[PDB]
């Protein structure tokens, strides 16, 4: 009765966890995001599952899911097993905050939520988590926390983070437009609308194929924004069309 | 063909038991003498760079008062077994009010040896050697990974083990005494040590009912050495 | 009874299109005082605030539990909570324990998510609900609270009136009680905005 | 309602000679008026060299015996060889403390050869507490036991007063002696007399035996 | 009993699972359903056929309404149908008590998507090949949902399931515009009936559920043939 | 806090007062005890107001999944086992006064709810505290098969009787109508008792109260 | 019944009376108030009797299996630190320890007192019984910090020999025992009849 | 039992403990420390029934002291103080209760002074000053009707020197020593031991 | 629970992917330690950033205590796991015997812990190791090493990671009894190993030092180039 299962816990021939690959092709595959530099001010950006136009989209952003009032996280990966790990981190802040009644520290918080990804990892030859997401907000500290999860347990926050193959031909470009505050949150509109650009193969970068979300810290609101497609249209649209006062060089 | 890693074998016996009875061949070689006037020991530390450090390496613990144990191969989990016994020698004072007998060690660990199973977890592949000396005088006792004990009045574990025994066989006898046998087990020591022979090679264990413990200590290890 | 220890009155008096809550300043043991700084009454959600009388761990226990259903409940679905739902979930917990059941008057004073409609609601420690769209009141004094909405309290009021009246309503009553006093504080809100007042008291 | 706690009766005398050791017990089971069994010894021997006292309620004087008499074989079985009269002491109250919430009402002392053949008598409570004593009187007669044990076996209470040892016959006629005068009020110290004399080769038992009227 | 409860159904070297691949193939081998939410409110219709003539409409139905303002229908098996729609009757006191109202549509996706998500986790067997259509009324607006085994959950007019799910959806596509109303609803939904007719335009080879503001109305075959006789 | 009622030929009509207080000072003169339960049964609260909702709330949820998962109209024996199974597991710990009753296809039934859970089956009951005169009037006046308009004037009567009898029975009158063709909840009915007009007017304005802070909150 | 422990210029000090009995009844005179825990340590008792055995028995069980953990003599401080908790955690049972531990500290001097109320504290002088008020009192008079051994013998039993005199609950013999660096010493076991003829005449 | 001042001053925290632990009126141990140092930020004060005090003090402070290293910063006196009211609230319903009297008292990077206000019923309060002891009849007058909350720390002992005045004047017990620790922008520091000559 | 085997015991004498799983450790990133009389060191290299972001929380050493440093190797996840069971057994030490934890103490419980994690069923063993760098207390030195069995032992200095041979074999001039004579040529000594470990240089070094009781500090990028300077000049200096 020992042969049935896979082995997913139990080490591999290669010198470690085999099933994490497969995990990192999971997240690897039709995930798409993105993260922009935070000075005053942090934004996201994501690529829209959904081709139907007969769809009704009343759930309001789609991929982005707000953790807490002040806090919220990008996700990339299975939908549904997403989704679990939306309400369980939301409780796991929730019960902080049932905790302090103050909010939480993304640090603690992410590495908390690593040692829940690691439980199916560790025992049992447990499916791992096949999501891997990434993490905004601020704090009373450090200010404005942009981080990234992944499925081997660490916690890869960068204030410039990738998700996706197609989205690997971007980090050229985040180091290429690269600067430091510099920055305006107008500037990461442009850089993450190049970054669309140069990686996603939609002729014209149609602009209600893709998710875009931005934040903004306010006293003491800290708005998480879910913004209209109207200013979305006008953005890439001034977007290219400065791309078409770029090719002047010629 | 893995099954259930219970099965048993058709000669035959447990197999993963067995597998590591042979893994005890890799070890440490250690030799204990039973002597009227006491029980001896000695040990290789198997010094691995010049960086070792020599008192963090010990494959020699105490027990109780006047019982020693050693260790073979895999080190933690016999060391969880060190002190877990302990707390059973101290459970025997509660009730008793003195010393655990060397023997009782035998039903004090050799019972619990291997408890494990799938269900309510690994078997081992220490095999522990049991110095002390009880009421009755010096005993010298030694004990397998699978639980079977049995009386020995020298012992050798480890790689050394079947050729520091074929070879002490001989110059072993009754009237044995206790110098003796610390200066007759070292030249099978500087037999069976690959190293040249130092104070961080080798240490001594023994037991005495007069003199303790002792143990053994340092510095004079190097006396025993120009004694070579 | 433990209601005399902390006690305290949480008095909402609702208005013609608005809902106006209200409670002593003073926290304290007994007739010693101690200081008027804690408030009773804590703002809950958008546009919803709740009173409560009673034991301060059971009054700062259903402000963090109540807080902790609602935040599930609105990041969850972005919507507000009705005041209906409110009370049902408040009922919920204070049943939860039958044998073991808290010390708290919990007394609701919200307004409609949806539309201008108030809400008043006063429960028992048990969750006995009581909807109406008059008055609710739960405190010390069952003569002084009831007895000055009888004689003051009309159906159709406006604010200038409401605080008027809930002001000597904290005064000819309050006052004859000792264990509540040293000051009141006054939160009325409606769809358009949110108002706050204060009252002084001795301070003997 | 129902109360666990009740006396049934019985007396504990132990006397410990230089190579030898005295115990006696009364037979006499008595529950208020009423006389139940006229022969009821409280003291039952361990082992070979150990004879141990019984005191208060019955059932547990006998679950208390058979469980250290239980433990015995485990021990045997274990170092192959019996428990010492210390380790009995002392596992007995590790045993008396594992009920230490809602224990038993019981007295006893334990006697017989140590290591030297020397006489033992520990003083129990119900709590497990004890120490090595040379003598112990039990049960309610012990109200001028102890007294006049000071003064014979203690050897206090004396003006100008030699110390000899005492012989093994003396002691004997001495408990005789001492519970005649003894039972004039105690109603629970009476009937048949259980001795137990403790030798180096062996423990033997006797009975003197009192008016039924 | 075992207890293993492992998680046997593993990422693909391409990181999909091939089981739930194997699921959504008995989805696509399943019977045509399909439904439309239009205006007041939402209309299924999707087919019943028995093996032969020895079976009635009257007492075994594919679809039951999970309340009385919302129905349910699917594709794929009857027996795991009925579990998870015990599972969602069950689930639907669990809300009902905290909040003494009537549940939202999405808020029985959400939850049994999660327990759905959490079975394939679970050790045993997977969603297998039922994927339920939710539909109902809240709010004013009603909501017609469709979830699959993996749990992936999309809001939508009006979709189409089982076999031919691709080319009776593209029929839809030209002939739903703008808004429709429930009888334009049902209209179109004998369109998309004929499409894998077999048994379109009869009373007792298919059932006709409506959801309405008012609350969900289950109609008897009677009614099926009342719309549609002289259907179209 | 007064629940009584009477099963008339063709169905059942039951009844109850709002009032809710505790002693002579008025309270709550609006309180509602006949609570929903079904098409077919309704309930009527007495005792503690709070628990006995959450244990009507528990049974119209046991027969709410049941007569949805049947189809079909549930008896009423089926919710009074399950209520009489755990009102008996706490022996009488929750006080429970209820009105069990309702018009299924095999005619009206009505049971006697305890906090022990026996349950006997009468053309008429009465709970609370206020069923003395309420039992004096029904056992004096009742006579059996009596029509629909008939009960109606014989509760009506009873309640109001027991109004000024019972110390906490008052306030508007509530009347419950169940039969199979049809199903009425009346409320109100009649309010007898009333208090008048205010003595004088103190009617409070400005300058008689300090303000120490005034504090704007504007929303949107 | 009354003890005394108290700290000075040379190790500590530890007295008790032999007296102890259940009313007013004499009944065993040869009761051991100090206990030994290891060849280096020193118990006391106080309140149940089976109750300091036995916590003593599980101090000793702590401390020896720690001794042969890291083969190093733990501290008195955190010995019977846990052994306060644990036998507080029986508080409200009927259990009632006021034991005092007694011992050398590698950094100096030290004494402490535990209570299964949960009071520990380490501090120079302390005193359980009955007789605490004749041993507080006619010592903490002439008493100082500066005092020799001789000087320590002849304080502590002039104290205990204060609570055997008015004090019925005293008696028996005169338990002192003192306590060194290296480790206790025991001093003597005299009567208290037998000191009464060396201090009265 | 006993009463520990509450002073509050706008740059610092001031307190005072009682150093007395002997029981009944026998004079046995007066250096017993009532005084907890927790971390730079945080100070702890904790009387009451005995076991419950030092177990209040492992737990809280361990806890603390988990929170620094893990975040690598310190907890503010606020969450502290609403922390405490979680393992308060185990104190109120439980198997086996706690009963406590004294508070938390902190400095804050930011809101500065903070002194809060704990009870055995887990109610919280947050004043300038604290209640406590037998003597507060008299503080009613010295201290609550004569209080500066802008004043320094010179006249807050002057302060302290009316109330220990007036606190021993019916009473037969002891109480000489008496404890100071001074919060300020700093961290905790130490002020010498108050002691008062019999006559 | 879970039922299965993790892993069997093979003729070979040692287990299959708990022996194996050791090459998870020694592909992991070069770590190194020195300890001293008067500061202990330690250094970290293949830090692999993208030096465009803020990389200070990948940081591969925590502290227990002030005066406990953690060096490790391998993946984080276990490391983790290893920081916050160490921090509970740190902070149980800091309740129970209220002063610091000794080497052994926490070494016993690192190493027999990762034991135990491996003996029952439906535990993976870890897939990392540590070696521990620091002062016992007054003013004694330490090191020692974590195995996968749960082995510690402690050297004269620390060589492991990546390369383990080929960093031991350049401490031919760590051997030298005057190594560190001062806290200058302690750093000096870990510039020249960090130079020599391993592919390096000039921006993934990472390292840090302590000296008695003064809390560790971390060098920002500016005298990590001073003694990169004058550890290259002594080449120049050394013709």
């Amino acid at each position: 009765s020992r042969r049935y299962d896979s082995r997913t816990t139990i080490f591999s021939p290669e010198g470690r966890l085999y099933q994490v690959e497969y995990a990192m092709e999971a997240i690897g595959h039709a995930g798409t995001c993105l993260g922009i530099l935070a000075n005053d001010g942090v934004l996201l950006a994501a690529e829209r599952r959904n081709i139907h136009k007969l769809l009704d989209e009343v759930f309001f952003s789609e991929k982005i899911y707000k953790l807490n009032e002040d806090m919220a996280c990008s996700v990339a990966g299975i939908t549904s097993d997403a989704n679990v790990l939306t309400n369980e981190l939301r409780l796991i802040a929730q019960r902080y905050l049932l905790q302090y009644q103050e909010p939480i520290p993304c640090e603690q918080l992410v590495t908390a939520l690593c040692d829940i990804k690691q439980a199916y990892t560790q025992f049992g030859g447990k499916r791992p988590f096949g999501v891997s997401l990434l993490y905004i907000g601020w704090d009373k500290h450090y200010g404005f926390q942009l981080y990234q999860s992944d499925p081997s347990g660490n916690y890869g926050g960068w204030k410039a983070t990738c998700i996706g193959n197609n989205s690997a031909a971007a980090v050229s470009m985040l180091k290429q437009d690269y600067k430091e505050g510099e920055m305006t949150l107008k500037s990461a509109l442009a850089l993450a609308i190049k970054v669309l650009n140069k990686t996603m193969d939609v002729s014209k970068l149609s602009a209600e194929k893709v998710e875009i979300a931005t934040l903004t810290r306010e006293n003491g609101k800290t708005v998480i924004r879910v913004l209209k497609q109207k200013e979305v249209e006008q953005l890439i649209k001034k977007h290219e069309e400065e791309e078409a006062k770029a090719e002047r060089e010629k | 063909y893995d099954r259930g890693v219970n099965t048993f074998s058709p000669e035959g016996r447990l197999f993963q038991v067995e597998y590591a009875i042979e893994a005890i061949k890799l070890g440490s070689t250690a030799i204990g003498i039973q002597t009227s006037e006491g029980v001896c020991l000695a040990v290789e530390k198997r010094i691995t760079s010049p960086l070792m450090e020599p008192s963090s390496i010990e494959k020699i613990v105490e027990i109780d008062a006047h019982i020693g144990c050693a260790m073979s191969g895999l080190i933690a989990d016999a060391k969880t077994l060190i002190d877990k016994a302990r707390v059973e020698t101290q459970n025997h004072w509660f009730t008793y009010n003195e010393t655990m007998t060397v023997e009782s060690v035998t039903q004090a660990v050799s019972n619990l040896a291997l408890q494990f199973g799938e269900e309510d977890s690994r078997p081992f592949g220490v095999a522990l050697l049991f110095g002390g000396v009880d009421e009755k005088g010096p005993q010298l006792f030694h004990m397998d990974p699978s639980g079977t004990f049995v009386q020995c009045d020298a012992r050798a574990i480890g790689s050394a083990s079947e050729g520091a025994q074929s070879s002490l066989q001989e110059v072993y006898h009754k009237s044995m005494t206790l110098k003796e046998a610390i200066k007759s087990s070292l030249i099978i020591l500087k037999q069976v040590m690959e190293e040249k022979l130092n104070a961080t090679n080798i240490e001594l264990a023994t037991v005495q009912p007069g003199q303790n413990f002792h143990m053994f200590t340092k510095e004079e290890l190097e006396e025993v050495i120009k004694d070579i | 009874s433990i209601m005399s220890y902390n006690g305290g009155a949480v008095m909402a008096m609702k208005g013609k299109n608005c809902v106006a809550i209200a409670a002593d300043r003073r926290f304290g043991i007994q007739a010693q005082m101690v200081t008027t700084d804690f408030q009773k009454i804590f703002p809950m959600g958008d546009r919803l605030y709740i009173g409560l009388a009673g034991l301060a761990t059971d009054v700062q226990t259903v402000a963090q539990r109540l807080k902790f259903r609602l935040n599930l409940y609105e990041l969850k679905e972005g919507r507000q909570i009705k005041p209906y739902t409110l009370m049902s979930m408040v009922a919920n917990l204070l049943y939860e324990k039958r044998f073991g059941p808290y010390y708290t008057e919990p007394v609701i004073a919200g307004l409609d998510p949806k539309t201008f409609k108030p809400f008043i609601c006063s429960l028992d420690l048990i969750g006995c609900p009581m909807v109406t769209d008059d008055f609710v009141v739960s405190g010390t004094c069952a003569e002084q609270m009831y007895g000055m909405c009888e004689s003051l309290w009309e159906p159709n009021m406006d604010p200038d009136h409401l605080f008027e009246t809930i002001s000597q309503a904290m005064l000819n009553a309050v006052d004859r009680d000792a264990v509540s006093g040293m000051g009141v504080i006054v939160h009325i809100i409606e769809k358009d905005k949110i108002t706050t007042r204060t009252l002084k008291a001795r301070m003997d | 309602r129902f109360s666990p706690y009740v006396f049934n009766g019985g007396t504990i005398l132990a006397i410990a000679g230089e190579d030898f050791a005295i115990v006696a017990s009364d037979t006499r089971l008595s529950e208020g008026f009423s006389i139940h069994t006229r022969d009821s010894p409280k003291c039952y021997k361990l082992t070979d060299k150990t004879v141990i006292g019984c005191s208060g309620f019955h059932g547990d004087c006998l679950t208390l015996t058979k469980i250290i008499e239980a433990r015995l074989k485990m021990y045997k079985h274990s170092n192959n060889k019996a428990m010492t009269t210390g380790a009995i002491a002392a596992m007995l109250s590790t045993i008396l403390y594992s009920r230490r919430f809602f224990p038993y009402y019981v007295y006893n002392i334990i006697g017989g050869l140590d290591e030297e053949g020397k006489g033992a008598v520990y003083s129990f409570d119900p709590v497990g507490s004890y120490q090595r004593d040379s003598f112990k009187a039990g049960g309610s007669a012990s109200a001028m036991l102890q007294p006049l044990l000071d003064n014979q076996v203690g050897f206090k209470n004396m003006q100008n007063v030699e110390h000899v040892p005492l012989s093994l016959d003396r002691a004997m006629r001495l408990v005789k002696d001492v519970f005649i005068s003894a039972a004039e009020r105690d109603v629970y110290t009476g009937d048949a007399l259980r001795i137990c004399i403790v030798t180096k080769e062996g423990i033997r038992e006797e009975t003197v035996s009192l008016r039924k009227d | 009993e075992r207890g293993y409860s492992f998680s046997l159904t593993t990422f693909s070297p391409s990181g999909k699972l091939v089981q739930i691949e194997y699921a959504l193939a008995a989805v696509a081998g399943g019977a045509p359903s399909v439904g439309i939410k239009a205006a007041n409110g939402v209309v299924l219709a999707t087919e019943k056929k028995q093996k032969s003539i020895l079976y009635d409409e009257r007492s075994v139905h594919k679809v039951e309404p999970i309340t009385k303002h919302i129905g349910l229908v699917y594709s794929g098996m009857g027996p795991d149908y009925r579990v998870l729609v015990h599972r969602a009757r069950k689930l639907a006191q669990q809300y009902y008590l905290v909040y003494q109202e009537p549940i939202p549509t999405a808020q029985l996706v959400q939850r049994v998507a999660s327990v759905m998500q959490e079975y394939t986790q679970s050790g045993g067997v997977r969603p297998f090949g039922v994927s339920l259509l939710i539909c109902g009324w809240n709010e004013g607006r009603p909501y017609l949902f469709q979830s699959d085994p993996s749990g992936a959950y999309f809001a939508w007019k009006a979709t189409a399931m089982g076999k031919n799910y691709v080319n009776g959806k593209t029929f839809l596509e030209k002939r739903y515009n703008e808004d429709l109303e429930l009888e334009d609803a049902i209209h179109t939904a004998i369109l998309t009936l004929k499409e894998s007719f077999e048994g379109q335009m009869t009373e007792d080879n298919i059932e006709v559920g409506i959801c309405n503001e008012a609350g969900f109305r289950r109609l008897t075959p009677t009614e099926v043939k009342d719309y549609l006789a002289a259907i179209a | 806090t007064t629940i009584a009622g009477v099963v008339y030929k063709d169905g059942i009509v039951l009844g109850a007062d709002t009032r809710a207080t505790e002693g002579m000072v008025v309270a709550d003169k609006n309180c509602s005890k006949i609570h929903f339960i079904s098409p077919n049964i309704y309930c009527c609260g007495a005792g503690t107001a709070a628990d006995t909702d959450m244990t009507t709330q528990l049974i119209s949820s046991n027969l709410e999944l049941h007569s949805l998962s049947t189809g079909r109209l549930p008896r009423v024996v089926t919710a009074n086992r399950m209520l009489k199974q755990m009102l008996f597991r706490y022996q009488g710990y929750i006080g429970a006064a209820l009105v069990l009753g309702g018009v299924d296809v095999t005619g009206p039934h009505l049971y006697s709810i305890y906090p022990h859970g026996s349950t006997d089956k009468l053309p008429y009951v009465t709970m609370g505290s206020g069923s003395l005169a309420a039992m004096a009037v029904f056992e004096d006046k009742f006579r059996p098969d009596m029509e629909e308009e008939e009960a109606k004037n014989l509760v009506s009567e009873a309640i109001a009787a027991g109004i000024f009898n019972d110390l906490g029975s008052g306030s508007n009158i509530d009347l419950c109508v169940i039969s199979k063709n049809k199903l009425d909840f009346l409320r109100p009915y009649t309010v007898p008792n009333k208090k008048g007009t205010r003595l004088g007017r103190y009617r409070c304005e400005k300058g008689t109260t300090a303000v120490l802070t005034e504090k704007i909150t504007p929303l949107e | 019944t009354t003890t005394l422990a108290f700290k000075f210029r040379h190790g500590v000090i530890v007295a008790a009376d032999s007296r102890a009995t259940a009313g007013a009844y004499i009944a065993s005179q040869t009761v051991k108030k100090v206990i030994e825990i290891n060849p280096y340590l020193l118990g006391t008792m106080a309140g149940g009797a089976a109750d300091c055995s036995f916590w003593e028995r599980l101090l000793a069980r702590q401390c020896r299996i720690y001794e042969l953990r890291n083969k190093e003599r733990i501290s008195v401080a955190a010995a019977s630190k846990l052994l306060a908790n644990m036998v507080y955690q029986y508080k409200g049972m009927g259990l009632s320890m006021g034991t005092m531990i007694c011992g050398w500290d590698k950094r100096g001097p030290g004494l402490y007192y535990v209570d299964s109320e949960g009071n520990r504290i380490s501090g120079a002088t302390f005193s359980v019984g009955s007789g605490s008020v004749y041993a507080y009192g006619v010592m903490d008079r002439g008493y100082s910090y500066d005092l020799e051994v001789e000087q320590a013998y002849d304080l502590a039993r002039r104290a205990i020999y204060q609570a055997t005199y008015r004090d019925a609950y005293s008696g028996g013999a005169v338990n002192l025992y003192h306590v060194r660096e290296d480790g206790w010493i025991r001093v003597s076991s005299d009567n208290v009849a037998d000191l009464h003829e060396k201090y009265s005449g | 039992m006993e009463y520990l001042i509450g002073i509050q001053g706008p740059d610092y925290v001031l307190v005072a403990s009682d150093r007395v632990a002997a029981s009944n009126i026998v004079q046995m141990k007066d250096d017993h420390d009532k005084m907890f140092k927790m971390s730079e930020k945080i100070l702890l004060l904790c009387v009451g029934e005995a076991g419950d005090t030092v177990q209040f003090a492992e737990y809280i402070q361990k806890n603390v002291q988990l929170y620094k290293m893990r975040n690598g910063y310190e907890l503010s006196p606020t969450a502290a103080a609403n922390f405490t009211r979680r393992n308060l609230a185990d104190c109120l319903r439980s198997r086996t209760p706690y009963h406590v009297n004294l508070l938390l008292a902190g400095y804050d990077e930011h809101e500065g002074p903070a002194l809060y206000y704990m009870d055995y019923l887990a109610a919280l309060a947050k004043a300038p000053f604290a209640a406590h002891g037998y003597g507060a009849f008299l503080t009613l007058s010295i201290l609550d009707r004569y209080y500066t909350p802008t004043i320094s720390r010179e006249r807050a002992v002057e302060l302290l020197r009316k109330c220990l005045e007036e606190l021993q004047k019916r009473f037969i017990l002891n109480l000489p020593t008496f404890s100071v620790r001074i919060i300020d922008k700093n961290g905790i520091h130490d002020l010498d031991n108050i002691s008062f000559p019999k006559q | 629970s879970y039922d299965r085997a993790i892993t069997v015991f093979s003729p070979d004498g040692h287990l299959f992917q708990v022996e194996y799983a050791q090459e998870a450790v020694k592909k992991g990133s070069t770590a190194v330690g020195v300890r001293g009389r008067d500061i202990v060191v330690l250094g970290v290299e293949k830090k692999s950033v993208a030096k465009l972001q803020d990389e200070r929380t990948v940081r591969k050493i925590c502290a227990l205590d002030d005066n406990v440093c953690m060096a490790f190797a391998g993946l984080t996840a276990d490391a983790r796991i290893v920081i916050n069971r160490a921090r509970v057994e740190c902070q149980s030490h800091r309740l129970t015997v209220e002063d610091p934890v000794t080497v052994e103490y926490i070494t016993r419980y690192i190493a027999s812990l990762k034991q135990r994690y491996t003996q029952s069923n439906g535990r993976r063993p870890f897939g990392i190791s540590a070696l521990i760098v620091g002062f016992d207390f007054d003013g004694t030195p330490r090191l020692y090493q974590t195995d996968p069995s749960g082995t510690y032992h402690a050297w004269k200095a620390n060589a492991i990671g990546r390369g383990a041979k080929s960093v031991r074999e350049f401490l031919e001039k760590n051997y030298t009894d005057e190594a560190i004579e001062t806290d200058d040529l302690t750093i000096k000594l870990v510039i020249k190993a960090l130079l020599e470990v391993v592919q390096s240089g000039g921006k993934n070094i990472e390292l840090a030092v302590m000296r008695r009781d003064q809390s560790l500090k971390i060098l920002n990028p500016e005298e990590i180039e001073k003694y990169v300077a004058e550890i290259e000049k002594e080449k120049e200096e050394n013709e």
